[PDB]
């Protein structure tokens, strides 16, 4: 019911950005977490999902950042550590509550965080 | 295994629209269609494309056929068109329609 | 616009306070280089943030005695500490005083009363002080400052002197005796000066250059050659001379640095099959499932891109592009069917049928579980696949459950026959064609291995650049690296001879490990470097020789010794002056 991410990350390219998904509302544990990217004015585009109980990290490659979804079990938060960062990373991040087994429906996200990824500073 | 959407569709109140999602080769009977507003997290409107997760209007349906997975919606409000996406089951990662942005003549 | 100029001599100072007499000594010591350039300033209609880099030198034209101050630091932000520096009326007032800064920062000047300029309370320069960690206090001329800071001690130096010259550093030498060293320990990165206002200065940035100092009778430095400066001034560093008479001196040495580097390893690196795991016809059921060897090989997940790929993709150590960046150890895909649901059921920790029965992974599983449907294939009516619904405990890590043994459900032992709660455990999954996404079989697969810690067999595939010739380059063949010049030779090497040597056990040609070819390999350049010099007396023109090499890599005459750079080849023959090698013999004159 509750997903609240760290909000946005403005880096240069290269640099690391790592973006809270924090779980409220439900069980952590019963639920993977959709991590879902949208290039500003581009389409929805998934980046992988994770496991509460697990290393459940898929990841489309495709735009390749090292990532790797870490879920905090104390806190419920599952991270995505996006490196490498590229201008066209620049996007709004959502966080997608997803099943814990074969049914992926995503219901319910976290607000979505926009990176800058640029040279040019805030 | 990726899907095609048609970019826009324009249709009038109580006119009947229907967003295809076109996955290439082999597609699978579940789909999840979302409704993006502008600058909003995009909301699920069908799942197993047969569905409506609760409270979502009886005029969003879902579909699919061969390959291809159908948004349709009955009877539009102006208050409803927005931007569509529908979502790959299975076959690794999620590939997410490239959206619909509805329009609703009309006003 | 900053207007460069030309520093000359200046900026030279006492690296120490030792004496000496009439001895060059040569000293290696961050200074401002010769005629480098100056980021010269004004006073008109001037004063920003400079970097303040290993140390700086300045200076100001003051007939006017305007450029009274400086602030130092890296943040200014009043919480480090900053210098302050003020000469105000002869009384030399000095802070490292920790205070917060002005948008311009500086001494006020109402022109011409009793008081001239009067606003010596101007004294916004900044907001006010906070902590203060020591305290001293007391174009005509020329104040050349020179400020560093190494090992808590910032540090200055002075001269006070007379010139006249309006626009620039007048051309001449006198070097500069520390006034003082002050302890404080800040980190200084940058600095501003500071003014009085209703005037020229400059800036330097010291360099760890090496000079030859002059010191004279009376201890005072006369003179300095820079050593980096230029060929006659790389002599005179040798010599510890500033005579430099006649003669061919070697100074130097000089190696052609590499392009880039060359990595190369040996095309296709083997391979390893997850198809015959993935795209195997019969898998065998979850309920016994593959394990499967694969080894000596090279990650190969780019079979892996093209296809309708799989209907689930989790693997779980590391990171999945270290794959291909990683390798591994004891690789075995698991190559089974399992019904839908069940790829939650296959995972560590789980409860549930397929984990708790016929197929259960264990908590330390390094690697996959990938679902994809088979529906679309091993679907008929097909009863052969099967499950063990019911067994007595958990599978061991990676073991199996062959058990057709009856379920004994009773202490009515049921003897191969049925009865009363009697039971065989494993049952049957019936494949309807209409299977629906809750119906349909996965073919599910689980890479087995260790991450790390025993010899690659699944390798991750390792980046072989591509290959440059006749260009000194670092390289990689195979592991066996080095730095050359890989170049085409007829060099016939063995069908399994990989290097080549030589007499003196030097490697020397190789073959490409991908494409199988002979390549030379060839030492980069070294050299001596040679100033051919008619004697200081003479001139200052001196011709710099480089011993063999061929005139590329550096009015330049190939010889047989070297490469000749600054003197003019003369037909002409005359006795022998300079000689220099294989009979040329350089002089001075026309
Ligand atoms: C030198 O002063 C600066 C204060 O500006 C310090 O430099 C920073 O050091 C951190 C390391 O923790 C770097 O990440 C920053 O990029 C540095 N800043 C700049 C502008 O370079 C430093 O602490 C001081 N040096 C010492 C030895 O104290
Ligand atoms: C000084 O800088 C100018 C550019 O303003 C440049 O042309 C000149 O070569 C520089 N001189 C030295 C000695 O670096
Ligand atoms: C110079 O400025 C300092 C600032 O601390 C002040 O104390 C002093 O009175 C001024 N005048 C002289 C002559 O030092
Ligand atoms: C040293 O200074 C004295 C001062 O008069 C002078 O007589 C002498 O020549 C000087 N010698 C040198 C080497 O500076
Ligand atoms: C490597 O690939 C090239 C591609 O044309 C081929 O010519 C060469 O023989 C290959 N070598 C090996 C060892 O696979
Ligand atoms: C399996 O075969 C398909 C052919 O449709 C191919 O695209 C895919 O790369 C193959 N993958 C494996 C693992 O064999
Ligand atoms: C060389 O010049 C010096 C002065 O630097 C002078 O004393 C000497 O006479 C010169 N040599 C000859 C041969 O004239
Ligand atoms: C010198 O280098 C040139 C390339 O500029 C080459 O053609 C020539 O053969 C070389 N000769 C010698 C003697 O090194
Ligand atoms: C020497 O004379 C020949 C003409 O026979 C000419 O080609 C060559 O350039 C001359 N040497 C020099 C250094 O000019």
């Amino acid at each position: 019911v509750q997903l609240v991410q760290s909000g946005a990350e403005v880096k240069k390219p290269g640099a690391t950005v790592k973006i809270s998904c924090k779980v409220s509302g439900y069980s952590f544990s019963n639920y993977y977490i959709h991590w879902v990217k949208q290039a500003p004015g581009k389409s929805l585009e998934w980046i992988g999902y994770i496991d509460p109980f697990n290393g459940g990290t898929s990841d489309n490659l495709k735009f390749k950042g090292a990532a790797t979804l870490t879920a905090d079990t104390s806190t419920d938060t599952a991270y995505m550590e996006l490196s490498s960062l590229r201008s066209e990373d620049t996007a709004v991040y959502y966080c997608a509550r997803s099943e814990y087994d074969p049914y992926y429906v995503m219901d319910y996200w976290g607000q979505g965080t926009t990176v800058t990824v640029s040279s040019a500073s805030t | 295994i990726v899907l095609t959407q048609s970019p826009f569709q324009s249709v009038s109140p109580k006119e009947k629209v229907t967003i295809t999602c076109r996955a290439s080769q082999s597609i699978s009977s579940n789909l999840h269609w979302y409704q993006q507003k502008p600058d909003q997290s995009p909301k699920l409107l069908i799942k197993y494309a047969s569905q409506s997760i609760s409270g979502i209007p009886s005029r969003f349906s879902g579909s699919g056929s061969g390959t291809d997975f159908t948004l349709t919606i009955n009877s539009l409000e102006a208050e409803d068109f927005g931007i569509y996406f529908c979502q790959q089951t299975n076959f690794w990662p999620y590939i997410f329609g490239q959206g619909t942005k509805l329009e609703i003549l009309k006003r | 616009p900053p207007a460069y100029t030309n520093s000359f001599t200046r900026g030279v100072y006492y690296p120490d306070k030792v004496f000496r007499s009439s001895v060059l000594h040569s000293t290696q010591d961050l200074f401002l280089p010769f005629f480098s350039n100056v980021t010269w300033f004004h006073a008109i209609h001037d004063n920003p943030v400079l970097p303040f880099n290993d140390g700086v030198y300045f200076a100001s034209t003051e007939k006017s005695n305007i450029i009274r101050g400086w602030i130092f630091g890296t943040t200014l932000d009043s919480k480090t500490q900053s210098l302050l520096i003020v000469n105000n009326a002869t009384n030399v007032v000095i802070k490292v005083c920790e205070f917060q800064f002005c948008n311009d920062p500086f001494l006020g000047v109402y022109y011409h009363k009793n008081n001239k300029s009067w606003m010596e309370s101007e004294f916004r320069v900044y907001s006010s002080a906070n902590n203060c960690t020591f305290e001293y206090v007391s174009f005509k001329n020329l104040r050349e400052f020179v400020f560093k800071n190494i090992d808590g001690y910032f540090k200055i130096y002075s001269k006070h002197t007379p010139i006249n010259l309006v626009r620039d550093l007048p051309q001449g030498f006198s070097a500069l005796e520390p006034l003082v060293d002050l302890p404080i320990g800040i980190n200084i990165t940058r600095f501003q000066t500071l003014l009085a206002l209703h005037a020229a200065y400059y800036v330097g940035y010291l360099q760890p250059r090496t000079f030859l100092l002059k010191y004279n009778e009376n201890g005072t430095i006369t003179d300095a050659v820079d050593c980096a400066l230029d060929p006659l001034s790389e002599t005179k560093c040798t010599l510890k001379s500033f005579t430099v008479e006649k003669g061919i001196y070697q100074t130097s040495n000089f190696r052609v640095q590499p392009t880039e580097s060359i990595v190369r390893f040996p095309n296709i690196t083997n391979l390893c099959p997850f198809g015959e795991v993935f795209n195997a016809t019969r898998f065998a059921s979850v309920y016994a499932w593959n394990r499967k060897r694969i080894s000596n090989c090279v990650a190969d997940y780019s079979v892996l891109y093209n296809s309708a790929s799989f209907s689930t993709f989790k693997c779980y150590g590391v990171s999945p592009t270290k794959l291909n960046d990683l390798c591994f150890t004891n690789v075995y895909a698991d190559s089974f069917v399992i019904r839908g649901d069940e790829v939650r059921q296959i995972a560590p920790g789980q409860t549930g049928k397929i984990a708790d029965y016929n197929y259960k992974l264990p908590d330390d599983f390094t690697g996959c579980v990938i679902a994809w449907n088979s529906n679309n294939l091993d679907s008929k009516g097909n009863y052969n696949y099967l499950y063990r619904l019911f067994r007595k405990s958990n599978l061991k890590p990676f073991e199996r459950d062959i058990s057709t043994e009856i379920y004994q459900a009773g202490s009515t032992p049921c003897n191969g026959v049925e009865g009363f709660n009697c039971y065989f455990p494993l049952q049957s999954y019936g494949f309807q064609p209409t299977n629906g996404v809750g119906y349909q079989p996965y073919r599910v697969v689980v890479l087995s291995f260790e991450l790390l810690h025993a010899p690659a067999t699944v390798c991750g595939p390792k980046k072989s650049t591509n290959l440059v010739k006749n260009k000194c380059v670092n390289f990689n063949f195979n592991g066996l690296t080095g730095t050359g010049v890989l170049t085409e030779s007829n060099k016939k090497f063995l069908p399994f001879q990989q290097f080549g040597r030589d007499i003196a056990d030097t490697t020397d040609a190789v073959r490409d490990p991908q494409t199988l070819e002979i390549l030379d390999i060839t030492p980069c350049s070294f050299g001596g470097v040679s100033v051919i010099t008619p004697g200081t007396n003479t001139s200052n023109q001196v011709a710099v020789l480089y011993q063999d090499v061929n005139c590329t890599e550096v009015n330049v005459f190939q010889t047989r010794a070297g490469c000749l750079i600054g003197a003019e080849h003369v037909n002409n023959s005359y006795e022998c002056d300079i000689p220099i090698g294989a009979g040329i013999c350089a002089s001075y004159q026309t």
